[PDB]
RNA sequence: GCUGGGAAGGCCCGGCGGGGAAGGUGGCUCGGGGG
RNA sequence: UGGGCCACUUUUGGUAAGCAGAACUGGCGCUGCGGGAUGAACCGAACGCCGGGUUAAGGCGCCCGAUGCCGACGCUCAUCA
RNA sequence: ACGUCGCUUUUUGAUCCUUCGAUGUCGGCUCUUCCUAUCAUUGUGAAGCAGAAUUCACCAAGCGUUGGAUUGUUCACCCA
RNA sequence: ACCAUCUGUGGGAUUAUGACUGAACGCCUCUAAGUCAGAAUCCCGCCCAGGCGGAACGAUACGGCAGCGCCGCGGAGCCUCGGUUGGCCUCGGAUAGCCGGUCCCCCGCCGGGGUCCGGUGCGGAGUGCCCUUCGUCCUGGGAAACGGGGCGCGGCCGGAGAGGCGGCCGCCCCCUCGCCCGUCACGCACCGCACGUUCGUGGGGAACCUGGCGCUAAACCAUUCGUAGACGACCUGCUUC
């Protein structure tokens, strides 16, 4: 059922505390609470952490455990996680939602507008789908 | 605010549902609770039925007529609750209580509306999943409630036009996506600007 | 042409458990519910507006039934976004529950 | 401290608001369980307590001391004139219990059922009922009555019929009929709305309902003996002739706490004219009633194969203090609450 | 302390197959199809080979009283491949003293009747529960043999059997008459 | 500002090295898989 | 005024006592207020009539002001918790 | 057994807090309700339980637990 | 009047206890997860009462000006009660899992399964969606033109758990407007200021005028009955065959 695992080199990605909104690597696990985390990329230095914070990503990057943090960096930054995450659903909806947030009082009219188009359009072209269907005349 | 809250009661938890309607209440909140035979109890079931034999055993030894009055509806089971959480015997609370509504089931005014769901007080968030629950509607039933089959009967009605309901709605879903292709020619432009602040990914 | 004022609930007094002191006011404001977010509202406007029998004068406008009293948030109360203000006459206890604007008046944004 | 010596106490308390009851017909408050296999019938009846008389039989019970013995018994006469089926009742089965759905009355109303719904039909102008017999006559009104018995067969789980008594018939004083909802069980919806359908207007003897030496239950208002004392309502011991202020009382009505008086100790007050259900009542016979083919037939109502007399089950000089009796009538063992000429309720048995 | 992985796998044999539907196993072995859920225990099931067809039962941060579950669905699927595979046959005889334990299997083996149970003129109607059939065995004078798919089904059917013929208000030491379940087994003996 | 004139830590593949190992990498051995 | 009573601790008689008798300080009596649901004596604190701020002891699911913290680590299932 | 830990308030003491401008003081009679530390009955487990009988224990207070002689008696004792 | 006679009832979850499967503890185990049987106990049924609790149905006031109902937002107004200041018209649910879509199979043209393809810190997202209000006048480009709005009529369907609601046609009568981006100017621009802005033609009570369609009754007292009864109350009768 399981297919994301916490493991060394499990990318993390920080929902709340301190450092909510960055990525970070595991690097080792304590007393199945807490585990040694280190984003070197990322602007999170080596600390421990609390598993109820991490949401876990898809990836998974290739250190011993308790490496220092120059062969992290080197891990991470070799088929780079910052691109890569970028590039996600995940991340993209992290960032629609955070525009959203910032939008001004002149956005919020010209959006305003805009759907009020984009709606009439495709509100008229769903009609225009239902009536087409209705003619069904056949045994 | 100043709409009905309705609130679905399956999956809660008795006395944290109670809670939070209770101060909603007071707060000048119309709430209405629906199947409140889908409200759990924290604990196995044989020790939630001694709980309630125990306050069926609670009656005025002079005149039982006068005493405790022993609701069996689940409905009136956790109006109960809730009223012992209000300050029923003030006319604040009187008001209070008066803007509850519940229901066994989920009749005709609220069966079209959508309802609502209190995380706090939901069982698969608020209860270890290793620990025992009772459903109240069990506990009512075997207690002396009498309309079990009932609203079982009519519950069973009720989800079979909702299914029919939710395929329209999906069926008419699948034909928006399929016009917002057929049109994207003439929506790219009103797309953009949703996409540019943060509406529409 | 728009509502131009928060809604809140004049929840109760300030008290204690077995001590009221009606002079100040708790208002819970739509959708601030948490006491780092209250900051908006410091010092803000705020009117229990209610209909009475008699005509009263309306500023710039013909006689009504509506009156006002007057209020302006002081402070935080609690963690929960609860905020406390104080009106020009303490408020009726028959407002519990009810309406009481908050009115963006002094801005400081 | 304990009372010395047990004694169990007077009275049942199942029966507590001994109070008088609230209506003179004896409402039956429960029909048997519907089951559709069993073919479309009525469940009750009416009928009026005529008068007690005693029989001979042959007892047919092995291993007792009465087998092949003759015995007498005392049985009650009710007297059982057909039902009038007037309407139809049906009902939806709710989280807040049964509702009445839809009732639907047919046409032509008869005056004696008529009179039940006025309280002075002297002064009345007989105005009940007069416009909706009219929508059975017209387009509009056949179209509506159509889609309420369309409705009550989609939407109604039991349905009953509203049928009344036939005082003409009786001996009695009174002209008002009695009106009661007789549950119709054994089948489907459709089934038992079409059966009750073409019952509309007819009459439905208590052939049709009961039968020969089946187990019945009796429904109706015991005989009132206004206000009483505790020796006669609960039949407590009468205290010592020495006692100051009366000896027909209960000597304690508590302890000193819990300080009040208790709804379990025996009080003064009304005596009878209480409603109250007595099951397994045997048939041991259903009259015939008097009939005319050629000349006055009488035989059938007291005559049996050895005694072969022409004599009804009137009593020499009529039955007291009800009248004669002429119509169809049931023959119940043992006693029935009620005085004579008191409606009563005959319910088919809930048991097996 | 919780413990991070407790785990234990089960072997399917080749001419049986299991379909998991979330915490329901669905066995479909040559004599039947066996299915129950474990919606009651958070556990991680897993088919793991396609050519040898193990399946793995996992617990993740289990305490010791969930730790003993992991076991419990193992043998319980294992008795699921052998009730389809094998089958499970119970064998109880009937000991009496004095008066013998007439036996009669009515309807498709599904009810039992037991006749003179010391000698009282009593009845005893024992039904069997769905799926499990009855019979009188041709072997020994006093056998009854009980076959099913289900290990659960088949061995609550024996035990109604055995507490039917109970003796009362005497001493079972002395009064040893009964019907008892004298071996379980299966069919088809492989 | 002070502290162990902070402790750790980052970069300089830290370089000439030495030693230790294990929650043991590669390799090798044994046992189970995908062409 | 010359009837006292209560609490920590020491302490005599008594099986013990919301019993009887002493020592020491404080209290109630003479004292309201916050808390202990409730309560002469406990805990906080002693009081003119008020506004603002902050606390004590005690609390912050709801009654009922305050956790509506993405609080931390564990322990515990009770068919009289 | 020697010891030792409790529970109860249906005994009797101990005390004297309430009542001395008054809470009618024994027993019986009558009547209701409650408790269980269960005599009987229902369902069970145990035996030095063959059966019959009896004893110990569990769930258990739904139901019942009587007529009399002597005595004001509560108690007591006997008859059935 | 046990001093005569008649009648007195079913089910469910379970206790004690005895078991099944089965780990913990490669064995065992009634227990840990999961199951079975189980009683004068418990709850309900049967039975008694029937809520400041509902339902269905009937009849609903004259022979004279006399009361009432429905239809009209029909109008002019009074007295009184105040709240509120956009809407969301619904899968079932699981949580050691879910959601969406699609081809074959099976169910009489859609669902139901098996593949396969996607999404999953839910984006087919309630941290969401919809509507969005300054109004008009010149005036172009786009959206549409298979359009809108008629308390316009008429017909039909669906909804019963409290349906008090929702939907679809036919005919008719009007705008080329209303939605987005532009051109063009105007409106009390009331000279800084509050109760503004909605639901709303709100609820309730008397009363006037104005049209149409309709109705012409009961209850109580008094009298009587005695199936009743302290009195109240209750069961009854009172010009037709
Ligand atoms: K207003
Ligand atoms: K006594
Ligand atoms: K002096
Ligand atoms: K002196
Ligand atoms: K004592
Ligand atoms: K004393
Ligand atoms: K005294
Ligand atoms: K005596
Ligand atoms: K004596
Ligand atoms: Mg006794
Ligand atoms: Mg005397
Ligand atoms: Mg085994
Ligand atoms: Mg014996
Ligand atoms: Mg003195
Ligand atoms: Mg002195
Ligand atoms: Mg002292
Ligand atoms: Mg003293
Ligand atoms: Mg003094
Ligand atoms: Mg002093
Ligand atoms: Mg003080
Ligand atoms: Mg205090
Ligand atoms: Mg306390
Ligand atoms: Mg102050
Ligand atoms: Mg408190
Ligand atoms: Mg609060
Ligand atoms: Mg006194
Ligand atoms: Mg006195
Ligand atoms: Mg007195
Ligand atoms: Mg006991
Ligand atoms: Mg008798
Ligand atoms: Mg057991
Ligand atoms: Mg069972």
């Amino acid at each position: 059922v399981f297919r994301r695992f916490v493991e060394v080199g499990r990318v993390a990605y920080v929902s709340f505390g301190p450092h909510a909104g960055k990525l970070v690597a595991i690097v080792d696990v304590i007393d199945q609470n807490r585990a040694l985390v280190d984003g070197p990329c990322t602007q999170v230095r080596r600390q421990a952490m609390p598993f109820k914070c991490m949401q876990l990503t898809d990836f998974i990057l290739k250190f011993p455990h308790s490496a220092h943090q120059k062969y992290v960096r080197q891990a991470w930054q070799k088929a780079d996680i910052n691109t890569k995450w970028a590039a996600t659903r995940w991340a993209k909806k992290i960032e629609a939602r955070e525009r959203k947030a910032k939008m001004t009082d002149f956005d919020r009219f010209k959006v305003m507008k805009a759907k009020k188009m984009r709606n009439r359009i495709i509100k008229n072209e769903v009609k225009k789908l239902q009536k087409a269907a209705l003619l069904k005349a056949s045994p | 605010e100043v709409q009905v809250l309705v609130l679905d009661g399956r999956g809660h938890l008795l006395g944290r549902l109670a809670a939070i309607v209770a101060k909603q209440v007071l707060l000048g909140r119309k709430v209405v609770v629906v199947r409140c035979e889908g409200i759990n109890i924290s604990g196995n079931f044989y020790r939630n039925k001694l709980k309630y034999l125990a306050f069926l055993r609670k009656r005025m030894n002079t005149n039982p007529s006068r005493g405790p009055y022993h609701f069996r509806a689940p409905s009136r089971i956790f109006w109960r609750t809730v009223r012992g959480m209000l300050p029923h015997k003030t006319k604040r609370g009187q008001a209070a209580l008066d803007r509850l509504k519940v229901f066994d089931g989920i009749p005709p005014p609220y069966d079209k509306k959508k309802r609502m769901v209190v995380p706090a007080a939901l069982k698969v968030v608020r209860l270890k999943p290793t620990r025992k629950f009772a459903y109240l509607g069990r506990l009512a039933h075997e207690v002396g409630w009498k309309y079990q089959a009932v609203t079982a009967t009519l519950e069973e009605k009720r989800k079979e036009k909702a299914k029919i309901h939710y395929r329209k709605k999906k069926q008419l879903m699948r034909l928006r996506k399929q016009a917002e292709k057929n049109v994207e020619k003439k929506i790219d432009k009103y797309t953009e600007v949703l996409k540019t602040h943060g509406l529409l990914v | 042409s728009g509502r131009l004022w928060s809604k809140a609930i004049f929840a109760g007094y300030k008290r204690g458990l077995r001590n009221q002191r009606e002079h100040t006011a708790l208002l819970k404001i739509e959708g601030v519910y948490a006491r780092d977010e209250t900051e908006f509202y410091l010092g803000k406007r705020c009117a229990y507006v209610y209909k009475a029998k008699n005509n009263t004068v309306t500023p710039g406008g013909k006689p009504n039934k509506t009156r006002v009293i007057w209020g302006k948030v002081t402070r935080a109360h609690g963690n929960s976004g609860m905020v406390r203000a104080k009106f020009r006459s303490n408020l009726p206890a028959k407002a519990i529950g009810h309406r009481i604007r908050v009115m963006l008046y002094p801005s400081r944004i | 401290s304990h009372r010395k010596f047990s004694a169990p106490r007077h009275g049942s308390l199942g029966f507590l608001p001994r109070k008088r009851s609230s209506r003179h017909r004896g409402k039956v408050k429960s029909f048997p369980k519907d089951d559709p296999s069993k073919p479309v019938h009525l469940t009750a009846f009416l009928g009026y307590k005529a008068g007690m008389t005693h029989i001979v039989r042959e007892v047919d019970r092995p291993g007792s001391k009465v087998n092949k013995k003759e015995v007498v018994e005392a049985v009650t006469i009710v007297e059982t004139p057909p039902m009038v089926v007037v309407g139809i009742v049906g009902y939806v089965e709710t989280p807040r219990g049964l509702r009445t759905f839809k009732t639907v009355f047919a046409e032509h109303i008869s005056d004696e059922c008529k009179r039940r719904f006025y309280k002075n039909w002297h002064k009345s102008k007989k105005k009940a009922f007069t416009k909706y017999c009219k929508k059975w006559q017209d387009e509009d009104g056949k179209k509506q009555l159509e889609k309420d018995f369309s409705s009550m067969k989609k939407y109604c789980q039991v349905i009953r019929v509203i049928a009344h008594t036939q005082m003409r018939l009786l001996p009695l004083r009174q002209k008002k009929a009695h009106l009661m909802e007789i549950q119709v069980n054994g089948g489907t919806v459709a089934e038992k709305l079409d059966w009750a359908r073409e019952r509309l207007e007819q009459q439905v003897p208590v052939n049709q309902v009961f039968g020969q030496d089946e187990m019945i239950d009796v429904i109706g208002v015991t005989k009132g003996k206004g206000y009483k004392g505790v020796t006669s309502r609960w039949h407590t011991k009468k205290l010592p002739r020495k006692t100051h202020r009366g000896l027909r009382k209960v000597a304690c009505i508590g302890a000193w706490h819990p300080a009040r008086v208790a709804f379990s100790v025996a009080r003064a007050g009304q005596k009878g004219y209480h409603h109250r259900t007595e099951i397994n009542k045997k048939i041991y016979k259903i009259g015939q009633g008097y009939l005319i083919k050629d000349g006055k037939l009488i035989k059938n109502n007291a005559s049996t194969d050895y005694d072969l007399s022409d004599k009804s089950i009137n009593p020499l000089g009529g039955f007291v203090h009800y009248g004669e009796v002429t119509n169809d009538f049931v023959m119940l063992k043992g006693c029935v609450v009620g005085t004579k000429k008191r409606v009563l309720t005959l319910r088919k048995s809930l048991l097996v | 302390m919780k413990t991070i992985l407790s785990n234990q796998t089960v072997d399917i044999p080749e001419n049986v197959d299991i379909t998991l539907k979330g915490r329901t196993v669905i066995v479909k072995g040559p004599r039947g199809t066996l299915r129950r859920d474990f919606n009651h225990i958070n556990v991680e099931l897993s088919l793991l080979g396609k050519k040898k067809k193990r399946l793995r039962v996992d617990k993740w941060w289990g305490n010791r009283k969930e730790l003993a579950t992991v076991r419990t669905i193992c043998s319980h699927v294992q008795n699921m491949i052998k009730g389809v595979t094998l089958g499970f046959r119970y064998k109880m005889r009937s000991v009496y003293a004095h008066f013998p334990i007439n036996v009669v299997i009515q309807e498709n083996g599904s009810l039992v009747e037991i006749r003179n149970f010391l000698g009282e003129k009593y009845i005893r109607r024992v039904r069997m529960r769905p799926g499990v059939a009855c019979s009188v065995s041709q072997a020994q004078k006093d056998e009854l043999i009980l076959e099913g798919n289900d290990i659960e089904l088949v061995s609550n059917s024996a035990a109604l059997i055995q507490q039917a013929t109970t003796v009362k208000n005497k001493d079972i030491r002395k009064f040893l008459d009964g019907i008892y379940v004298s071996e379980k087994g299966t069919v088809q003996q492989a």
